[PDB]
């Protein structure tokens, strides 16, 4: 049906415009640019005027 | 009899207790 036909162009539109694929790279790309590591020290004094 | 002379209790300064915490961090 053309409705139906309608209805599945607006949901290839949602699928585009809902794909999250490319928030989870920004987050691995994000935690790559990081890369953290600490508390092998005990004390690690931040001393500061 | 032996007056007083109670070793005098007391202890570092705080700002004491930082200078030498400070030149430990140096020597961590």
């Amino acid at each position: 049906h053309v409705e139906g036909q309608k209805l599945k162009q607006d949901g290839d539109s949602f699928r585009m415009k809902l794909n999250t694929q490319e928030i989870f790279d920004d987050w691995a790309r994000k935690v790559q640019q990081r890369n953290l590591g600490v508390s092998g020290r005990i004390f690690t004094i931040e001393s500061t005027r | 009899r032996k007056l007083v002379h109670d070793k005098e209790l007391a202890a570092e300064d705080e700002q004491v207790f930082l200078m030498k915490q400070q030149s430990l961090l140096a020597k961590q």
